[PDB]
């Protein structure tokens, strides 16, 4: 059963460590039910005449367990810590090195958030759950299933009344959880509706404030949510009272008194063994009612550790192929995509069959309708993902059978996600190449139109970038290119809808284009085909393979898809 | 300072209640304390002599049951009043909190306030609140009982509330102040490696990745982990109350069988005072049992205290009382910043918008001037403005004709989850069928619901819905031109590729017949033809205003804009 899971694989250094965790803490818990042991032996002494000598044995017997068990959960408590925060370190340490080899595309698949989702939160649960959810979940089994235990040993014909209030209760509850099977569903449903309607209200503020009836539907879905929970919950009220009131402890006492009292008054208990059952059955539906609590407090610590051992088995970059055969035509810049198939998910292809052909020096686009997977053909020689059936291979050699080092000293791309790191303002313009004088960081600044928005700059290019640093993504993109300039790929991965991504700054991102795009071998996802009308090789494609092929001067001539892209308006 | 308080449809049915919580914990400490007489009974010559006393007790049980099913059957009605009376107040203070306090985090605590509060807003006063202010009371009650049975007993249990609550008050301040410093240090431990996944591209593609994973994986290993300070942070939090609890049973049990010893109490009724002090013992435990159900409430509804407790902006009286003409709109030496680290700021500006004129506001990036529309529009205040409209401050007027003014077609549009034409009709839910006849045919969305499935009544909330960024809006352009307000705002989308929603603007401004006092915020260049004219703004501040023959021929900030932005059009990626 607890085999070959994701969270049975993760959490498997920490068997032994657990192990004794739980015996530890069961004693820990045992030592604090004893009290009400040595009560009955007090009690026991005080009926059967001497004392005043025997009576302080019993104070230094308690004493001696207040003391016994302070050290034993001081020592739980610290084991608990020393084998969690070793376990800890040793995990980010792997989330740190598998991030290093994902697949790059990988990233992108996710967001900002999914990413510290995983890396904090299911750290963070996974440290309560080793400190807190597990031996939580021990003395809430060891206390009742102990208490059941010694009230049987003391006297059976008692402790089988308390089990009155246990099925009375079992029975109520499970008529009670189905009379919910529709609402427990219903209200998750609801519970996920009523969280894209409050997104959705807070992020159109603007709207409402402007034209004030556009809140109308909001206040009406949530006097439909706020209807229903009180539709669901008021009819099963006179239940959830009723199993309420089997569980008390006033509950227990009666029972407990009635049989105590039939069973002394008739000459057939000797009252100094019902004590025990005054002392600790009295709140043994607590402990009943607190097993499922306390085992319901690892469900969000297996959860945590299974969206980390989902995310250490997810399939990484392969390692490289033989460094094969360079084949024998191919230039240092030339680009050959060879038959290459892919998709996505396992069973739905994005790309068929497209065998285009880069050349050394000159400009290639790709038009298309939008999601067209144009986007991802271009991405697909960066290799953020791997293709499924085709191959690839850039100067000659797959990219497959290449370091990654020696890919992206030969492949570069300037796509949107701008991702500055943190530090100073020229040591991202010199990433790539992080010992360049400071003045090749100044003339590739001064290339990419972003010298004089430098020198504007607090400490000018000594100034640490950071999450807020007055840079607008039409100045933060002029900087990635200079970088990009610095690094001299001889094959660009040109995005073309970083240009006119920020309207303002969109003639100087136009300049630095103009440079970087120069003497090497570009590919273009083209959004506005006006641009690449002087294009050497303009490929058109539509959702998957290849349609139509050629430059925009015959293109047109042939007609179809590209005279109707053409034609359509713009002209 | 509204937290999570009742609602307002009744006095003397909440007052009644605690009247009803209370007498239940009587039955409670009645049932407790007619132990003593039954167990004395018990362990005596007589033990016959416990029917009267058990007899009693199953009248106080059967009462205490009563009480307690009353109890809990008004309980859950006074959780289903909270709930709507507080669920109705998070939706009627949002639309008045200030609009720079909705941040990345406060954006986040606002709608957990109101996707996440739903269920523990009806579970509250039969869950926690009666659960715990009844097992406070009980010891307390208990106690009072046994002064006139055993007085000694029963001072050395009042003496021991306060100690027995300051232990649990203590045992719970320690086990919250070591969490915080739990996962603070755990965010101090993963916001390196947050860091190195989000500047991940950059890295590999500058072949520097492995560098950075030694650095992070260095300072990683290292980082001297911090822990055992927050071992002693975590043990007395683990061990005061119940050390306290153990101590208090010991000290009350020795009280007891010393009375014996001396001739105070005989042992039967020792005994009925030992079985009584384990039951007064009781209520406090359980308060340590709900101690992680309260702090888990106190959490989540903080984040309505958040909502409840968020700066609100104030309105006047105002009565826009002329409105009709056409507004001038003028500023005045407005001065703006939303605070003053970072972010758009503005000082010195001060215009006069004729009545009944186009007019553009084209500058660098700066936007300040998606900040210069929210302070004419009312969304924003100045720190140093009156902003006056029509000749009177508009701050100085209600918020329902400091809306009624305004008419604004934003930069990323909103659509609500709802019909195309719901969306529309949200600017004026009043009009007769030949507005929205032509607020369509003018944003140009007449065709894109004559092409679309069942058109006219297609939901648009977000599905996709088949309709992209650019001919989303052109239903915030219809829902615009519905809505007659005498001031438009524009604030032209980034959005290329439109093809149509260009000359959705364009028609805005040139063709309507309404004859409001127009506002363009504009990056295009042919909607910069039709205003008449312009107001180029840099570093916060009109560095040159007029039309565009003058300011062309001043060769200066805006013929450069001019020509460029004529080059940036004709521009194409080339091999050469
Ligand atoms: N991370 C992803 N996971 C699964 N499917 C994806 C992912 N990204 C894109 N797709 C789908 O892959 C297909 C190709 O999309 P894409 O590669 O963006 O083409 P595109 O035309 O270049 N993008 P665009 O031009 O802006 O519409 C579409 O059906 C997308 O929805």
């Amino acid at each position: 059963s607890w085999r070959a899971q994701a969270a049975s694989r993760l959490l498997a250094p920490l068997k032994l460590p657990l192990v004794l965790s739980g015996v530890l803490a069961a004693l820990v818990t045992l030592a604090q039910l004893a009290p009400f042991v040595l009560l009955v032996e007090l009690s026991r002494l005080l009926v059967s005449g001497a004392g005043a000598h025997r009576l302080f044995t019993v104070g230094f017997a308690a004493v001696g367990l207040l003391g016994t068990g302070a050290l034993l959960a001081a020592a739980l408590t610290l084991w608990l810590h020393v084998i969690d925060a070793r376990f800890a370190r040793a995990l980010r340490l792997r989330l740190l090195s598998k991030l290093s080899r994902l697949p790059l595309g990988w990233f992108t698949s996710r967001g900002s958030g999914s990413i510290k989702k995983l890396v904090t939160d299911d750290t963070l649960a996974l440290h309560y759950l080793v400190t807190h959810a597990v031996p939580d979940a021990v003395a809430a089994v060891v206390a009742p299933v102990g208490v059941l235990v010694y009230l049987f040993v003391v006297d059976w014909r008692v402790a089988l009344v308390l089990f009155g209030p246990v099925l009375v209760y079992l029975t109520i509850t499970s008529s009670l959880t189905i009379q919910s099977g529709p609402r427990i569903v219903q209200a998750q449903r609801w519970a996920e509706k009523m969280n894209g309607e409050a997104g959705s209200y807070l992020e159109g503020q603007p709207v409402i404030r402007v034209f004030g009836a556009a809140s109308s539907s909001f206040r009406r879905r949530l006097d439909e949510y706020i209807g229903f929970l009180v539709a669901w919950q008021r009819p099963l009220a006179g239940k959830k009272t009723l199993m309420d009131l089997a569980t008390r402890p006033a509950t227990f006492l009666w029972l407990i008194a009635a049989t105590g009292t039939l069973l002394v008054a008739t000459h057939r208990m000797d009252p100094v063994n019902l004590l025990p059952f005054m002392f600790l059955g009295t709140t043994f539906g607590a402990r009943l009612l607190g097993i499922a609590y306390g085992l319901g407090g690892l469900r969000t610590g297996l959860l945590a550790a299974r969206h980390l051992q989902v995310t250490l088995d997810e399939t990484e970059l392969a390692v490289r192929e033989h460094p094969r055969e360079p084949l024998d035509g191919e230039a240092p810049a030339t680009v050959v995509f060879d038959h290459v198939t892919f998709g996505y998910r396992p069973g739905v292809p994005v790309i068929q069959d497209v065998s285009l052909t880069l050349r050394p020096g000159t400009v290639t686009a790709l038009v298309g309708p939008s999601g067209s997977g144009k986007s991802t053909l271009a991405t697909l020689l960066a290799r953020f993902h791997d293709v499924e059936r085709g191959a690839i291979r850039v100067g000659g050699q797959d990219i497959r059978s290449l370091a990654a080092d020696e890919l992206y000293t030969r492949v570069g791309f300037v796509l949107q996600e701008a991702q500055l790191v943190h530090g100073t303002a020229a040591e991202n313009i010199a990433l790539a190449v992080p010992d360049a004088p400071a003045e090749q960081v100044q003339v590739a600044a001064r290339e990419a139109q972003i010298h004089d928005r430098v020198l504007r700059l607090p400490d000018g290019y000594d100034t640490v970038l950071g999450a807020n640093s007055g840079l607008s993504g039409g100045e933060r993109q002029r900087l990635t290119i200079a970088r990009a300039i610095l690094g001299d790929t001889p094959v660009l991965i040109l995005d073309e809808a970083t240009a006119f991504a920020d309207p303002e700054s969109e003639y100087l991102v136009q300049q630095a284009l103009n440079r970087l795009t120069r003497d090497r071998t570009v590919l273009v996802i083209a959004h506005r085909l006006h641009t690449i009308t002087r294009a050497d090789q303009i490929v058109v494609l539509d959702h998957g393979r290849i349609v139509e092929r050629g430059t925009h001067e015959e293109l047109l001539a042939a007609g179809g898809r590209y005279c109707r892209l053409w034609d359509t308006g713009q002209g | 300072t509204w937290i999570a308080l009742v609602p307002n449809d009744h006095r003397a049915r909440l007052i009644g209640f605690a009247l009803l919580a209370f007498c239940s914990v009587v039955a409670r400490a009645v049932g407790t304390v007619l132990l003593v007489p039954l167990m004395a009974a018990l362990f005596g010559e007589a033990p016959q002599r416990a029917w009267l006393w058990l007899g009693w007790l199953s009248a106080a049980t059967v009462a205490g049951w009563v009480l307690d099913a009353v109890t809990a059957r008004i309980g859950i009605e006074l959780g289903f009043a909270v709930l709507n009376h507080t669920q109705h107040d998070v939706a009627d203070r949002l639309p008045v909190v200030r609009l720079d306090w909705f941040t990345a985090e406060n954006t986040a605590t606002a709608r957990q306030a109101i996707a996440a509060t739903g269920p523990e807003l009806v579970g509250l006063v039969v869950n926690l609140v009666t659960p715990l202010t009844s097992a406070i009371l009980l010891p307390a009650v208990i106690a009072l009982a046994l002064l006139p049975i055993s007085w000694q007993l029963g001072v050395a249990a009042l003496a021991g509330v306060p100690l027995l609550l300051g232990a649990l008050w203590a045992s719970a301040a320690f086990a919250r102040r070591a969490d915080t410093a739990a996962d603070k240090a755990n965010t101090a431990l993963t916001e390196r490696i947050i860091e190195f996944a989000r500047t991940q591209q950059a890295l590999r593609a500058a072949r520097r990745v492995e560098p950075a994973r030694s650095l992070v994986g260095n300072a990683l290993a290292s980082q001297h982990t911090a822990t055992m300070r927050l071992l002693g942070m975590q043990i007395p939090g683990q061990l005061l109350f119940s050390i306290a609890s153990q101590l208090a049973l010991i000290v009350l049990a020795g009280t007891t069988a010393a009375l014996t010893i001396t001739g105070t109490l005989t042992v039967p009724e020792a005994i009925a005072l030992i079985v009584v002090m384990v039951r007064y013992l009781e209520p406090f435990t359980a308060v340590s049992e709900l101690a992680p159900a309260l702090e888990s409430t106190r959490a989540t509804l903080g984040r309505i205290g958040s909502v409840l407790t968020a700066p609100v902006m104030v309105a006047g009286s105002g009565t826009w009382r002329d409105g009709a003409v056409v507004p001038r709109i003028e500023f005045d030496d407005v001065a703006f910043g939303y605070d003053g680290g970072s972010g758009p700021v503005l000082d010195g500006v001060s215009f006069c918008l004729q009545p009944g004129t186009t007019t553009a506001i084209v500058g660098p990036s700066g936007c300040g001037k998606s900040t210069i529309l929210a302070l004419i529009a009312g969304l924003h205040q100045p720190t140093r403005g009156r902003v006056l409209i029509d000749g009177t401050d508009v701050a100085t007027l209600d918020a329902r004709a400091q809306q009624a003014v305004c008419s604004v077609v934003f930069q990323h549009p909103y659509l609500f989850h709802g019909t195309i034409r719901d969306n529309v009709f949200a600017a004026d839910p009043g009009a007769s069928d030949d507005q929205f006849a032509q607020a369509v045919r003018l944003a140009r969305v007449d065709e894109l619901i004559a092409r679309l499935p069942d058109g006219a009544n297609t939901i648009v909330g977000e599905a996709g819905s088949a309709l992209s960024g650019g001919e989303r809006q052109r239903v915030s352009i219809a829902r615009a031109l519905l809505k007659a307000a005498p001031v438009l705002l524009v604030d032209e989308a980034t959005s290329a590729l439109d093809a149509e929603n260009e000359a959705a603007v364009v028609d805005a401004l040139a063709a309507d017949p309404r004859s409001r006092t127009r506002v363009i915020v504009a990056h295009r260049l042919a909607s910069i033809r039709h205003a008449d004219r312009v107001l180029f703004v840099d570093d916060g501040r009109v560095v040159e205003d007029g039309s565009i023959s003058e300011l062309l021929t001043a060769g200066g900030r805006f013929s450069q804009f001019w020509r460029q932005q004529h080059e940036a059009a004709e521009w194409q990626i080339l091999a050469e």
